[PDB]
RNA sequence: CUUUAAAUCCUUUAACGAGGAUCCAUUGGAGGGCAAGUCUGGUGCCAGCAGCCGCGGUAAUUCCAGCUCCAAUAGCGUAUA
RNA sequence: AGCAGAGUGGCGCAGCGGAAGCGUGCUGGGCCCAUAACCCAGAGGUCGAUGGAUCGAAACCAUCCUCUGCUACCA
């Protein structure tokens, strides 16, 4: 606890995790190539609901 | 400072424990003369007075100190000294032997404003003793 | 249940006089009259009356405002006072819930 | 080499000049308006978010961090007329 | 140093010969979902004390005690 008005409280106490070595990801012109490709050349014939791009199900 | 003094003294009321002197009694009503030892602290002009062994009741503020006819504006511990005191206004009066009796010991009617005073602007003119008295007082009077 | 005690920047504090739109004063055990407030949790759950001991918070930025944290009951008020982290002068006056 | 008062800038042109081409693309946002997770941990009407509805009460699709995704792109967000 | 007013239930008060009462406050119960109002009961009295005038005293008288108002009389 410590007090009601303790500033910045829950931005100290977090745990600090770190960042993971990624990949580049492509940016400019190929990015837009690689959005019309999986937008409008890898689409399936679905029923029902498209689920969306980040539908973690 | 001396400027804020002039302003600020008429609020801060000094720690004091002040006995009578059985039959030194000169006069009983407004205003009221009458011969007293300083057993602790000291006594500065314009104190409200007060008697905590009557259910605080209240006798008036003084006018004027004398030392053996010498008009001594601070009565410090030691010192048997004639004290002068004038009833407050718009209350009821105060007699001897009827509310008050030579056995009672008198003290000085500190505020919680008055403390605060001395706290903050009169830190130099206390002594640890004093401070003492003031937190003996603030324990007779009730406050917190 | 259980006796919560004070930290570094919390202390305790009496109810004087009741007021309206959700605050109220207190007297500290410091000579220094603080304007308090009622938590969140506290706003209808659990009510708090005159001159019963309560748990405040402070800011370290003022001393102006305050808010209480939490209420002691009778019992605990006196087990609290019998250890010692209340002063023995302060006047708890037999706050009780009546029937 | 060219330009120019003399340079510098651009163009031409020798020699060197990249693989995870570390020669590393940021700014906002993900409940609705309004494009885009009922993901995983921490606080528990506190800290804070929120232009507006509203979100936080010890299982937060809105807080604080990680992964993924979305909008524009050498640009993006905020305040005022 | 002294005078005047008052002393009855926790508080204020009526109050005089054939008589411990009033308003408010406290507790228990009922009524209502609950509180106030209302209804039913109870607790709490040296009538400040002593002595006398009396068949009959809280009352008529004398003294003392306590509280509240007054003569101004001091460094």
């Amino acid at each position: 606890h410590g007090s009601l008005a303790r500033v910045g409280k829950v931005r100290g106490q977090t745990l600090k995790v770190a960042k993971q070595e990624k990949k580049k990801k492509r940016t400019g012109r190929a990015k837009r190539r690689m959005q019309y490709n999986r937008r409008f050349v890898n689409v399936v014939p679905t029923f029902g609901k498209k689920k969306g791009p980040n539908a973690n199900s | 400072k001396k400027q804020k003094q002039e302003e600020f003294k008429h609020i801060a009321v000094f720690p004091c424990k002040m006995k009578i002197l059985p039959q030194y009694i000169f006069n009983s009503r407004d205003p009221i003369v009458m011969g007293v030892t300083v057993e602790a602290g000291q006594v500065k002009q314009g104190t409200p007075m007060c008697v905590p062994s009557k259910n605080f009741v209240d006798i008036g503020i003084v006018t004027s100190i004398e030392v053996n006819h010498k008009q001594v504006d601070v009565a410090k511990k030691g010192q048997e000294v004639c004290v002068k005191i004038e009833p407050i206004p718009g209350e009821s009066p105060k007699m001897f032997g009827r509310h008050f009796e030579a056995t009672d010991i008198l003290v000085s009617k500190i505020s919680r404003q008055s403390i605060d005073a001395l706290k903050d602007w009169f830190r130099d003119e206390m002594q640890k003793s004093d401070w003492q008295l003031i937190v003996e007082l603030k324990k007779v009077f009730e406050i917190i | 249940r259980e006796l919560v005690f004070k930290e570094d920047g919390q202390e305790y504090a009496q109810v004087i006089k009741m007021l309206g739109n959700g605050r109220l004063e207190a007297m500290c055990f410091d000579g220094v009259k603080r304007l308090c407030h009622i938590r969140g949790k506290l706003r209808k759950k659990v009510w708090i009356n005159t001159s019963d001991i309560i748990l405040v918070g402070l800011r370290d930025y003022q001393d102006n405002k305050a808010d209480v944290i939490l209420k002691y009951n009778a019992d605990e008020a006196r087990s609290l006072k019998a250890y010692g982290e209340l002063p023995e002068h302060a006047k708890i006056n037999e706050t009780d819930t009546f029937g």
